[PDB]
């Protein structure tokens, strides 16, 4: 978007044509509800610049047939203000839902998060999927952050404590691991993400469509 | 000036000077490997970073031609006379020997010919593009461009050919700092104990000529300091003052904490005046905040020996008057990373996407001189609900909030912001700043209490003369529901009453220092007009979302494996 | 013009002198270290303060060769013809000796490369970029600008080696005011009887280009008192009076009162005439609002003696047609602090972030010309709690409310700003604004009994002739419980 006269859409004609040039891509419309944002037709307005961005994209995506092959993806929190003029089938039909995670789906990004990183052998993540219901994989990158956090803490405390020892040996590092002590001290401010009211709006979006 | 003085971009320096130098010190190599080697270089980055010293010291090594094209400078009031000036300096870089041309602020001569609407413009991009390929393009000589931005020039003059390999001269490590402080003081005589280590650990957000700014405010006030001895000396300064100067460390910590970054120069914060001591109580939210700040960029290390990114956001909320914003200041004024300060409706504009358009430049300024910290007060003026509004501008706080939620997370590499909220109503918030990833630590600071109240009345009294047998311990006692705001008027009646009768004793000692300090007498005339800041319902309705907070927290306990 | 002519900004002026005189007397220094001195200057800060006369100051006394160039003078109606006029300007200054340039407003010649739309503009930006610090820059030559907003520079042109040493020339002090005052007193026959420390004290936001403006205000109104009353003689002027003419003290104190500071000059409130001895009873009231405009105004020694900021807000509350505007405007008359008076609803615009601009430029013009006392009437208009309407005009009330708490208690330095707040209605305000530090003290002003309804009704009465027999005695007894405005 642009404060100038024909700037607006002409950003949005350059980049479709860079797509068109480069066959094939990939457009990730991130945050549609600031482009594709709801009208409400009420005869007051800023003057009609998002109606000409959303016609624009309309205009430049209805232009798509079997050549070129291009791909849009759009990824939005707020799906109630999309506009159904993009969300019509044609345009754009498929709808994915991204729910929440399960028992086994949580486990599995529990295990995924803690790819590179030095384990403890004797340390399992089901009881931190079983403890916990109504969580999501950005909470739960915050809590293996806090234990990281307090492992890193645990380590600069025992470096000057070595550092004391030795001015008035241990090994390359006093916690090569991070201990169930850190997840338990990590998991003691561990909030939630998502309230409860927005699930049952996402619910009642999900029964709608 | 040779290869030895733009350290600290030795990739880049490596990847310009192979081919420079290998198909004009040896071309049998590049002859037998079949092949022709590429032509074209063109040098982008942040202004500062040693492009132009790059040049420099690739006119001064090799021994070959060289042709100066500034930007404007080819550029002539006759019609048709660019062209001409353009073939003519190509000629005679082709004629005369294989040579090199340095195309110095490009961003005058490519307007990328979709945007100018002009002709003299289009002509000479036209007749670079001749020039550069085509028939009697290039008789082996090789063109090398500079520029502050990339995005201004022509998507014909990017291609293979003209320009095909693009260097990034970004910014330097703490070892290429290091490094450009070795080079800047090798020619002068600093000192036995002076740490250019630890000066390059302690600069967070300084790039190229920054360093060499410190450097010579740093003599400066070397100069300006060991002049006070001897006199003005219009004369002749005799051989005395000339030898054994001595540039010592504290014209270093000095210039350090007198000066800023090139590119943060614009939202320089005016320096308040606190400490840690100041803001009394709050000390395992403080100590918090602390370790949370000055743990990835003093210790990165075990930061990726653990394999994980660090937290970066930090929110504090809870009654007005608290010392938030006192907490802000006190990371402000003291800790390493460079502090970028901004009010929350101060970003916006009446235009169309000039709001957005400010927050992306605070942004890109942020994480440009990382590590930089931001203090983003009052976060219900721009960050509000999405959808809450019949009537609007437009949708405009709306998209506001979507940049900013795309500019805290989104296809960001992430390499050091620290942002930080202070308001005093979590309920207007967007679910979607309070998830975890963007502002994941949710601090509340509450009211304090009769140990936190002590502290708070000590750390206000810190720099005043008081009495002796005073003892604030009866006024931690009496005031149970006060705050920091109410403490700090309940000094300053005090110091007002004192001043007031000091004002008496000089007019009755004028009429025929009376008032050393503040007696008991003053602090009990200022408790009787003194009240509580905060009522009885905004506690309740902050518990009230403190305890929603924590049933957010449900199903915790010992968690036994 | 010389160094003895620029007096106020004396860490200003040695920052400017130390790197225009020290490589050019002695460089043995500069020889010895290795290393090279600055080369550049930018000079911003509020208009009037003493840039140009700096500039002056260096082209009258160094021996180097000078070369000014003003802002819009190298733009030519020719394709190419002002980066050749800058050119040639440069290496005009390069060619006879090592020289001085002042390129005086520039911003016209420097539109951050990013919010312009031409290309002559973007060609001379890369003109000076290229011609100020590349190959072969600048052979012993430095830069001075001057401009009156440094936000609007090109931060490629904010750098090292190009412009790198910021002054920042700002708005003096006493010591300051006395110095410009000693300063432009010293060529004219004052008096016997003038003082200019009171006249350097009583000045408070004058940016220090306004003082002289007020001595020829007072010369002018000296010449006007004496050409009235002895004959002009208009063929030619009686020599007898040009020996004893003088400027008086009156005539300075007519001159202030007379004047006002540059910044202030479009929030100017109109002449009001009240007196404190016009406003009858509330005594207390009265004293403690005379005590919090002028503790810190008169005595700073005390405050900074013991260390503490001084109390600023004062916020008053309680049924109308009781004097709280009357307490406005008998401040607005005599305190010894600038006034800057608003209305309810008179800072809010129809456009986005415009009403927060007028917010912030009026406390930014506030803080600037210190000590000011703020009059934010009708704070139940201009500041509602949060969120109290079920369905939002577009969110711009709790904006204005986030820009008052912000610009009140933020992240300022807070050198001096007294916020007076009248309302008639304190259930719809802001705790987060009631909370010291803003608004501390909660002045009720309540109703008047039979003492106070005795006095405002002798005050209301000062100037009018009435019968010798009038007993008010009786009016303060049978009414008891009217008010002021009944
Ligand atoms: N990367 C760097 N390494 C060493 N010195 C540098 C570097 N960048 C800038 N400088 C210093 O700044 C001076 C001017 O730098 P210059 O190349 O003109 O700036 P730019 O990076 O904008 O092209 C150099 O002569 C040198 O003294
Ligand atoms: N804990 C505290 N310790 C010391 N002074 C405090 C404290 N809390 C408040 N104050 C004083 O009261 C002022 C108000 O605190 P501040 O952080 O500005 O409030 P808020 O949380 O509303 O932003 C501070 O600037 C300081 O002068
Ligand atoms: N600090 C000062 N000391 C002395 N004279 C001053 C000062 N500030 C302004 N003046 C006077 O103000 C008048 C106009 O100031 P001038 O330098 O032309 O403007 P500016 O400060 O905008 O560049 C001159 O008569 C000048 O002498
Ligand atoms: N306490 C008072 N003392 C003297 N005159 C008063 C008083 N209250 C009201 N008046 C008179 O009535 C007028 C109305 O008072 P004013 O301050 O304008 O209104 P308000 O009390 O609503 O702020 C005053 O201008 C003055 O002439
Ligand atoms: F990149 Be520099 F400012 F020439
Ligand atoms: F007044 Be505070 F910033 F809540
Ligand atoms: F030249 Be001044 F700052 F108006
Ligand atoms: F009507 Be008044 F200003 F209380
Ligand atoms: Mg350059
Ligand atoms: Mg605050
Ligand atoms: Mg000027
Ligand atoms: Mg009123």
């Amino acid at each position: 978007l642009s404060m100038w006269y024909g700037e607006s859409e002409s950003n949005i004609r350059d980049i479709f044509d860079k797509a068109r040039a480069a066959a094939p891509t990939v457009v990730f419309l991130d945050e549609l509800d600031s482009i594709a944002k709801a009208r409400g037709g009420s005869l007051g307005d800023a003057g009609g610049a998002s109606d000409r961005v959303v016609n624009q994209l309309l205009t430049e995506m209805d232009g798509m047939n079997a050549k070129k092959n291009v791909f849009v993806i759009g990824a939005t929190n707020r799906p109630d203000q999309i506009d159904p003029a993009i969300l019509r089938p044609g345009r754009l039909d498929q709808l994915i839902y991204v729910p929440l995670p399960d028992e086994n789906a949580r486990l599995s990004i529990l295990n995924a998060q803690l790819r590179k990183t030095p384990l403890e052998p004797g340390l399992e993540l089901t009881a931190i999927a079983k403890a916990t219901q109504g969580f999501s994989g950005a909470d739960l990158l915050y809590i293996v952050q806090r234990a990281a956090k307090y492992a890193i803490k645990d380590s600069i405390e025992a470096h000057r404590q070595h550092e004391a020892e030795k001015e008035v040996e241990p090994e390359v590092d006093p916690v090569p691991y991070i201990t169930k002590e850190h997840f338990a001290e990590a998991m003691k401010t561990a909030k939630r993400s998502v309230s409860d009211a927005e699930l049952r709006r996402y619910e009642a979006y999900s029964q709608q469509m | 000036v040779g290869y030895d003085d733009i350290g600290g971009c030795r990739k880049q320096m490596a990847q310009i000077r192979e081919m420079v130098e290998l198909p004009l010190r040896h071309p049998q190599l590049f002859k037998a490997i079949g092949i022709k080697p590429p032509r074209g270089v063109l040098m982008y980055g942040p202004p500062g970073t040693g492009k132009t010293l790059m040049a420099r010291a690739v006119a001064n090594e090799t021994g070959a031609f060289f042709f100066l094209i500034n930007g404007p400078e080819v550029m002539s009031k006759m019609a048709g006379e660019s062209e001409s000036n353009l073939r003519k300096a190509f000629e005679e870089a082709e004629k005369n020997a294989p040579a090199i041309i340095f195309i110095d602020e490009i961003d005058s001569i490519a307007p990328k010919r979709d945007k100018t609407n002009g002709e003299v413009e289009r002509r000479v991009v036209s007749q670079l593009l001749t020039l550069m390929d085509g028939m009697k393009a290039r008789s082996n000589v090789v063109v090398i461009a500079a520029t502050n931005r990339p995005n201004s020039i022509d998507p014909a003059l990017r291609r293979f050919g003209r320009f095909d390999r693009e260097v990034d001269i970004g910014i330097p490590d703490a070892t290429g700092r290091l490094e450009v402080l070795r080079i800047h003081t090798k020619n002068m005589k600093l000192a036995d104990d002076v740490d250019l280590e630890a000066l390059a650990a302690e600069t967070h957000g300084y790039v190229g000529a920054d360093i060499a700014s410190l450097c010579s405010e740093a003599a400066m006030q070397q100069i300006r300091e060991k002049m006070d001895l001897i006199d003005l000396d219009e004369d002749e300064i005799d051989a005395e003052v000339l030898d054994s100067l001595g540039v010592t460390m504290d014209n270093f910590r000095f210039a350090l904490g007198n000066s800023n970054p090139s590119a943060l120069r614009e939202t320089v914060v005016e320096s308040v005046n606190v400490t840690w001591d100041d803001v009394g109580g709050l000390d395992e939210i403080k100590e918090e905040l602390k370790e949370t700040v000055e743990y990835p960029v003093l210790h990165p290390d075990q930061y990726t020996k653990f394999g994980l990114s660090p937290s970066k956001g930090v929110l504090f909320y809870g009654p007005p008057g608290t010392g938030k914003t006192l907490l802000a200041k006190a990371v402000a004024t003291e800790v390493s990373a460079n502090f970028i300060s901004v009010k929350g409706p101060e970003l916006l504009s009446m235009w169309y996407g000039e709001s957005e358009s400010n927050i992306r430049d605070i942004f890109d300024k942020a994480r440009a001189a990382a590590p930089t910290v931001v203090f983003l007060d009052e976060l219900d003026s721009i960050a509000k609900a999405r959808g809450g509004s019949l009537g609007d501008a437009g949708g405009a706080s709306d998209r506001v909030v979507n940049q900013l939620l795309t500019e805290m997370d989104g296809m960001n590499a992430k390499k050091n912001v620290f942002v930080i909220g202070a308001t005093n109503r979590p309920d207007q918030i967007d679910p979607a700043i309070l998830r975890p990833g963007r502002l994941d630590q949710l601090i509340y600071v509450p009211l304090p209490d009769e140990n936190a109240r002590l502290s708070i009345l000590n750390a206000q009294l810190r720099k005043t003369p008081l009495e002796p047998g005073l003892e604030l311990t009866a006024i931690a006692k009496a005031t149970q529901g006060f705050s920091g705001a109410d403490l700090l008027y309940i000094v300053q009646r005090a110091a007002k009453y004192a001043i007031k009768d000091s004002i008496e004793a000089h007019r009755q000692h004028e009429a025929e220092d009376p008032v050393p300090y503040i007696t008991k007498e003053h602090f009990a005339e200022a408790m009787k007009t003194a009240k509580r800041s905060v009522s009885d319902a905004e506690l309740r309705r902050y518990e009230a979302y403190s305890q929603q907070m924590k049933a957010s927290r449900g199903q915790f306990s010992n968690f036994n494996f």
